[PDB]
RNA sequence: ACGAGCUACCCAUGAGCAGUUUAAAAGAACCAACUCAUCUAUGUGGCAAAAUAGUGAGAAGACUUGUAGGUAGAGGUGAAAA
RNA sequence: GUUUACCAAAAACAUCACCUCUAGCAUUACUAGUAUUAGAGGCAAUGCCUGCCCAGUGACACCAGUUUAACGGCCGCGGUAUU
RNA sequence: AACUAUUCCAAAAGUUAAACAACUCAACCACAAAGGGAUAAAACAUAACUUAACAUGGACUAGCAAUUUCGGUUGGGGUGACC
RNA sequence: AGUAAGGUCAGCUAAAUAAGCUAUCGGGCCCAUACCCCGAAAAUGUUGGUUAUACCCUUCCCGUACUACCA
């Protein structure tokens, strides 16, 4: 959320000027829990699982404030419980 | 506040059954279609637009059913036929000439050579003769009639190529449509109904419209007799 | 075919199920404790009510199979 | 200098190739690059496949030269006819040009029972009477060689060693 | 994703304090855009043998669309992974001491593929005695199929061949899969008359 | 933010129109209840922040009317009088 | 018939009629409808009529072009039958 | 600008892929063809096309709409004139 | 009143390379006239200034045109 400039001037107008992410729908395999999830996930948390070379090292390595969803969170929680128990 | 429409029934019955107006306003409860309202009070028959459907699945072939007697309906221009057959009845459009006692055919067994055309059967599309008068289009199997409802408006069939029925629409607009699909052979009734003369501004709101609103609108680039070529066929038919 | 039902008037369906019982070995956290709805916290999901002592009035229609005189064979009235 | 034939000399010179058999002994033409550059197993390979392809002895060898006559600036220069004699005539000839300026050239060398020294031989004579037209040296002028027989295709001439 | 900077400068909180934050530095402006980028590829290890791309413990740089929706799914390859790599480079190790890859290269795979499925026209012309061996055999292969024949790895059925017929030929990839291809002599023809005959009339 | 208990329009649910003239319940005719408010005179801090007296137009319809619900200010509504 | 409740009730608006324009169709408006239908407008019953003009603008075609019951337009100077 | 509608590009998803204009003038061959006098390379280092419903970024057209002003002197202002 | 604006052969137009059509004058064709063919003549409203002139400006004159409003 912000504002810009039309055409990259500064002595131009004012608008008011929202970007949103592209949302796409895909299905994941997670190891640990063996269940497919539906997922609405986008093109960057894509390139994280394949910089993480894999969709579980993904959730367990990156933290919390890097994730920023409760169903990641409960994601790990579910997988950090599979392994401990 | 939201508003919950009236069409809540759910089982099919010939009596009529409660209809309230709606006067133009949508779900929400702000003017969206002008011009209506206030009209005189009226209830609506459950039409059955699917002309062939048997009574029960054990015996999936071609029936014949009586016509009781021919009604008017207020919500639709044309008049409605009250027929039955086995051991339900059904509200479906009269043709031009239908009358009570008499008796009206439905299949679907698509025939090689031909079959006769009447004034009430209905055949499906593969099996009508190329020059036949069409009315209750079904635009794809098991869909239901959508097309040529009102009054006195009759298609008429133009050829059949490698199984693909084509109909003129009243329109006059080319339609293609699969030869498997339903149709009613024959003209709605109530031919004179672009004949009838309004007398009076009354009438006009005993049928529901509310007048024109008195602002002067200067008249645009969009008025004056426009000349276009026809649009092209519309095909329903998916090639893979 | 055109069934006589409306989106609208029809009974809505029930709201989709939280992420949380989706994930496998892991209790939801629910208020179903508090008894009463607070944001944040799961939806609970009770089993069919189950009234130990059956009371006229207040309990369901018995089906029409149920009666003793049901008949497989349709008679007309 | 039209940009369109700078994107076909462009395309020419992308096309990979690659030096020696690779190790599989049987593969295919479209999986691996052009391997045969040398000039004298070229010409004693035309001499095995009219062996290979029973036919006459005799066969003039109609070299193809993707020669780069463009791109020596901005305007491009005309094509023309520069004529000199071969050390080994077969039995002055003119150096025809493409009827669609498509950067290729059809000039016959010699007869294929002709020794490979001397075919090889003339062929360098060739390289510098085509260069004879743009001898300057801002851009190349020789892209790509293939040499084909009457009854063989060509052979991607590692030509480069020969253009000084 | 979109990549966005402030017009105006931001006052600066050494101390490790959250800055102050005014209307006008919201007025952001695009420089960059994630996805308008030329997106690079995805190099996979595969776990099994592709039709068109290398094979059973391979290093292949393929499309990144193409690994997450048919490969990585469908367990044909696997991550790249540094510790996933050693695994198969160590794997190689245990068939290749006792020469039991048996697997081809990336391309070799492929020269089975097309060799199981394919008709090889041997031109010969009758004004002169012809006599085939495997050196004019591969020879056919280059200009009619495309493919390049190395003269040990063809194997005839030691029958000399006079007369135009229909014939078998043995080839072997890497000295690990052999592959029996027909064989058929025709009478040769200029590929100039032969397309003018036939391809261009139908 | 709060307002459609006045008013503009609509959705529900109700309730009224006697006599007279005509094959007529015909947006016909005479005239009350009822609803609008043409003309003039009083009134002008008035009985009244728009009324009283006389006189008028419609009065089986595009008519009056009770209860209750809906549309909210960059809008609602309007047989356009901004 | 309707309107400026509280200075204008009219020649204004609406209206039957005629005409132009946009749309081949499904679960909350239009509509539980389907071109003899439904919207966005003009002009005002009936009767006799509605002439000429696509150069400009607008619209359509989205190219040539086509449209005025689309916005709009629809001529000078000089001489000539005794006067 | 937003928003509605039209159109293009990008993202996204999917589909297919290894390619054609002789003519024998001599002359071999019973044919069908042949040889001498050309039978290359290449397709594109990916390319080409399709993509319903939703939907992101960047542009184009139109509708609707947003912000802001409308100079001065003048034998009162406007008009003419002037700076 | 103010402002705007024009004058060209007898007539109407286009250019300032003063042209084109018609009218007028002479001749031919026909029984005669007209049509038609051929040949000739003809002008920049006015004064002054524009290297010098003309299309320009200025003066004079004729005539054309718009506006003259709030109380
Ligand atoms: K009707
Ligand atoms: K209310
Ligand atoms: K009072
Ligand atoms: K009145
Ligand atoms: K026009
Ligand atoms: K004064
Ligand atoms: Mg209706
Ligand atoms: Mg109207
Ligand atoms: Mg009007
Ligand atoms: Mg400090
Ligand atoms: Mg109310
Ligand atoms: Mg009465
Ligand atoms: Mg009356
Ligand atoms: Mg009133
Ligand atoms: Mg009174
Ligand atoms: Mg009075
Ligand atoms: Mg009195
Ligand atoms: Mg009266
Ligand atoms: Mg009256
Ligand atoms: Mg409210
Ligand atoms: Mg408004
Ligand atoms: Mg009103
Ligand atoms: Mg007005
Ligand atoms: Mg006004
Ligand atoms: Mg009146
Ligand atoms: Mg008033
Ligand atoms: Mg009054
Ligand atoms: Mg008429
Ligand atoms: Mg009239
Ligand atoms: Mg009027
Ligand atoms: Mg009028
Ligand atoms: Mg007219
Ligand atoms: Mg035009
Ligand atoms: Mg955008
Ligand atoms: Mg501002
Ligand atoms: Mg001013
Ligand atoms: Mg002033
Ligand atoms: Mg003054
Ligand atoms: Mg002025």
């Amino acid at each position: 959320l912000g504002h810009r400039y039309v055409n990259n001037d500064k002595l131009s107008k004012r608008v008011r000027k929202v970007w949103k992410p592209q949302l796409f729908q895909r299905e994941l395999y997670s190891e640990i829990l063996d269940k497919r999830f539906t997922v609405t996930v986008t093109m960057r948390t894509l390139d994280l699982i394949d910089q993480a070379c894999g969709f579980d090292f993904y959730i367990l390595k990156t933290p919390k404030e890097d994730l920023c969803s409760k169903f990641g969170m409960d994601l790990k929680r579910g997988m950090l419980l599979r392994l401990a128990r | 506040a939201t508003s919950v429409s009236w069409k809540s029934r759910t089982k099919y019955t010939v009596m009529p059954v409660k209809m309230r107006k709606s006067g133009g306003r949508n779900h929400t409860g702000q003017i969206q279609v002008h011009g209506i309202g206030g009209g005189h009070k009226q209830r609506y028959r459950m039409i059955d637009f699917l002309r062939f459907r048997p009574e029960h699945e054990s015996k999936p072939g071609p029936f014949e059913e009586k016509v009781i007697a021919v009604r008017y309906d207020p919500c639709r221009s044309a008049d409605i036929a009250l027929v039955a057959g086995g051991n339900r009845k059904r509200w479906i459009i009269a043709t031009e000439n239908m009358k009570a006692g008499d008796t009206v055919l439905n299949s679907d067994h698509i025939g090689r050579m031909a079959v006769a055309a009447r004034e009430g059967d209905a055949h499906p599309l593969g099996a009508l003769p190329v020059g036949t008068l069409i009315n209750n289009v079904e635009s794809e199997p098991g869909r239901g009639a959508q097309y040529i409802r009102a009054a006195g408006t009759c298609g008429v069939l133009l050829r059949k190529v490698n199984g693909t029925a084509i109909i003129q629409l009243p329109s006059k607009r080319q339609m293609q449509v699969l030869e498997t699909c339903i149709a009613t052979v024959g003209r709605v009734s109530n031919v004179d109904h672009n004949k009838r003369v309004i007398g009076k501004a009354g009438r006009n709101r005993w049928l529901g419209k509310r007048p024109n609103s008195g602002l002067w609108q200067r008249k645009g680039g969009w008025a004056g007799r426009k000349i276009r070529p026809l649009p092209p066929m519309k095909s329903y038919v998916k090639l893979p | 075919a055109y069934e006589w039902g409306v989106r609208s008037t029809r009974k809505p369906e029930p709201p989709p199920l939280d992420r949380v019982y989706e994930i496998p070995g892991l209790e939801p956290i629910t208020y179903a404790g508090k008894m009463h709805f607070m944001p944040g916290l799961a939806r609970p999901v009770f089993p069919p009510w189950d009234p130990g002592w059956t009371h006229p009035k207040f309990r369901r229609l018995p089906p029409l199979h149920e009666h003793p005189l049901y008949k497989d064979q349709a008679c007309y009235v | 200098a039209s940009d369109e034939k700078k994107d076909d000399i462009e395309k020419i010179k992308s096309y990979p190739f690659m030096e020696g058999e690779p190790e599989d002994d049987v593969y295919l033409k479209r999986l691996y690059p052009r391997q045969i550059y040398e000039v004298e197993k070229a010409i004693h390979l035309l001499k095995k496949f009219q062996v290979l392809d029973f036919t006459n002895p005799n066969q003039g060898v109609y070299l193809d030269l993707t020669l780069d006559m463009t791109l020596g600036k901005k305007k491009k220069v005309e094509p023309f006819a520069s004529v000199l004699s071969l050390p080994y005539p077969f039995t002055g000839h003119e150096i025809k040009v493409d009827e669609e300026r498509e950067n290729f050239l059809e000039t016959k060398i010699a007869t294929l029972n002709m020794s490979s020294d001397q075919i090889a031989a003339n062929l360098q004579a060739v390289i510098n009477e085509v260069c004879r037209q743009r001898p300057l040296n801002l851009g190349p002028f020789v892209v790509r060689a293939f040499l084909r027989s009457s009854t063989s295709e060509g052979l991607l001439i590692k030509i480069e060693p020969l253009l000084p | 994703t979109v990549i966005v900077e402030r017009w105006w400068k931001v006052p600066l909180a050494g101390e490790g304090r959250k800055p102050r934050l005014h209307r006008r530095h919201r007025v952001y402006k695009l420089v960059e855009d994630t996805k308008h980028r030329p997106k690079d590829n995805l190099e996979l290890v595969l776990t099994q043998s592709v039709e068109e791309l290398g094979v059973r413990g391979d290093l292949v740089s393929v499309k990144k669309s193409v690994g997450r929706n048919r490969l990585l799914p469908q367990g044909l390859a696997v991550y790249a992974s540094p510790e996933n790599k050693k695994l198969f480079e160590e794997e190689k190790l245990l068939r290749q001491e006792g020469k039991l890859e048996k697997l081809q290269t990336k391309a070799g795979e492929a020269t089975v593929k097309f060799l199981r499925r394919c008709h090889l026209e041997v031109g010969m012309k009758n004004n002169v005695k012809w006599e085939l061996n495997p050196e004019i055999v591969a020879r056919h292969f280059l200009r009619n199929l495309g493919v390049v024949v190395a003269p040990h790895a063809l194997k005839l059925p030691e029958e000399p061949i006079t007369q135009r017929g229909e014939y078998w030929c043995e080839v072997t990839v890497n000295g690990l899969d052999t592959v029996r291809v027909p064989m058929s002599v025709v009478n040769f023809e200029r590929p100039k008359t032969k397309r003018y005959k036939y391809w261009l009339a139908q």
